[PDB]
């Protein structure tokens, strides 16, 4: 279970590839598990939870720009294999599922 | 009234007399529909704007509360003076003021496109007043518009930052990842239209150039949602132009549906093997992923006079076959909700008489 930068060329030194662990932190904050840093990412920006019962979710922090497949989410949304995921301004991301 | 003695208690009552003004206003000329998106029977309204608007309009203008504040007609409780400036004012009174100069190419949201669309209209007409003050026009009237958009890999799906430069002049868009451009896209054959679901981001545009009986689909998007509106209006400004000189004679009534077209139904449906399908007009696509560059086959569908039927069931639960002068082509559906629409959308195509340049695209298929 692994995000990959979708906006990261393959060309350059970008980093391509960011693993979820079972509780992910996502933010700017040396805390969070994934940091980020860019336009509108809030020190904690986001969460994702995978579950024993198997399934990967996204819980947004409140007062923050978060769309998944191209619609806005503001409550907690169950995320399948090949969703896309935006986060502020360009924080644009694919998930893969094992 | 009030009640005699110490406590001395206002009672105010069931009346409700000043959200039944607002209400009879609702069938005053003009007040019929969504004064943004013309969704029918409105029950919400601004009272700054003066406008009477649907449920989803309304979250919109929450948004932008320095111009819009919403009630609702009927749960909300309305001040004397609000009423009277609805009463004073409404949906005609607004496009006479907010759509006084709205370009004829300019694309007005149906209720069904993406909240994008919808979100930028709103913003456009009362917000920025693009439509009292044609100098805010200037992004896509000037007929040359460059910037970079981020634009899908072809096949390595990732989006990467690329100059674009739409040019009336030359009659193209291009882009460049450079000295001469990566590609030169002849708008004749351009269509634009917003497929935010499918690109996976609120402003992700699909164009496509048609060159060779081949359609490349190139997936775009801007971090920033007034200049992806601007790239599509002015899209469709270069659309106009162009076909306003590559006939005249034709009508800007008659010449403005063509500027772009959105497809009627996409989805996936078996052919056994999934497949992503697009109806654009007569051309039914289908894709390996829905962000490929290139359809993996197409299929003509003409009309109930050229010897194309469509129909229910086989020889995936619901199956529509498209029977056609050479072969026929089995497609399995998942509900019937679909299969409904699927099959409604083609029969579209079956009725209608086919044009001369539909002969052409059939002879190649
Ligand atoms: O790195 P890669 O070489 O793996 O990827 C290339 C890149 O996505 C190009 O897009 P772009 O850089 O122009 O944005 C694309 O051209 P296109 O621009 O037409 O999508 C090209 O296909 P192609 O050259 O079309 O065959 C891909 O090979
Ligand atoms: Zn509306």
């Amino acid at each position: 279970c692994f995000l990959v930068n979708l906006n990261a060329d393959p060309a350059l030194n970008e980093l391509l590839v960011y693993y979820l662990k079972e509780h992910t932190l996502i933010g700017s904050a040396n805390s969070q598990d994934i940091q980020l840093c860019g336009m509108g990412i809030l020190p904690e920006h986001c969460i994702i939870d995978i579950t024993s019962e198997g399934q990967v979710m996204l819980t947004p922090q409140k007062n923050t720009r978060t769309f998944v497949n191209g619609s806005s989410v503001s409550s907690p949304i169950q995320l399948h294999h090949g969703d896309r995921i935006l986060w502020g301004n360009n924080h644009f991301f694919r998930l893969n599922l094992p | 009234h009030h009640s005699s003695g110490r406590e001395n208690l206002y009672f105010q009552g069931m009346a409700k007399e000043r959200r039944r003004a607002v209400l009879e206003l609702l069938q005053r000329p003009g007040n019929a529909r969504c004064a943004d998106c013309g969704a029918p029977d409105p029950d919400w309204a601004s009272y700054t704007l003066g406008v009477f608007i649907c449920l989803s309009c309304s979250g919109i203008h929450r948004n932008i509360p320095q111009v819009s504040k919403v009630k609702s007609v009927r749960l909300d409780a309305w001040e004397e003076a609000q009423v009277e400036f609805m009463a004073s004012h409404g949906n005609d009174a607004a496009r006479a003021r907010f759509e006084s100069k709205v370009p004829s190419f300019y694309y007005r949201p149906t209720p069904s496109d993406c909240q994008l669309l919808r979100e930028q209209w709103i913003r456009a007409k009362y917000e920025r007043q693009e439509f009292i003050y044609p100098e805010k026009q200037e992004p896509y009237s000037a007929g040359y518009r460059e910037g970079f958009l981020w634009k899908r890999g072809r096949d390595n799906g990732q989006f990467l930052s690329r100059k674009f430069v739409l040019t009336e002049r030359e009659g193209a868009l291009k882009y460049f990842n450079a000295k001469e451009p990566k590609a030169v896209m002849k708008i004749e054959h351009l269509n634009a239209t917003f497929q935010p679901a499918k690109i996976g981001h609120p402003h992700g545009l699909q164009v496509t150039y048609l060159k060779d009986n081949s359609t490349r689909n190139i997936f775009i998007y801007h971090e920033d949602g007034k200049e992806i509106v601007d790239w599509f209006n002015a899209l469709r400004a270069a659309r106009f132009h162009y076909l306003q000189v590559a006939f005249p004679g034709a009508s800007d009534a008659d010449l403005v549906p063509k500027l772009s077209r959105n497809y009627l139904k996409e989805g996936y449906m078996e052919k056994f093997r999934k497949r992503w399908f697009t109806m654009d007009d007569r051309r039914l696509m289908y894709f390996k992923d829905p962000l490929d560059a290139f359809a993996r086959g197409e299929v003509f569908i003409g009309s109930k006079e050229s010897g194309y039927t469509v129909l229910h069931g086989f020889p995936w639960p619901h199956g529509i076959t498209i029977v056609t002068p050479d072969r026929k082509f089995l497609f399995a559906c998942e509900t019937e909700s679909d299969q409904r629409e699927w099959v409604a959308a083609f029969q579209k195509a079956v009725d209608r008489p086919m044009l001369p340049q539909e002969y052409a695209v059939e002879a190649h298929f």
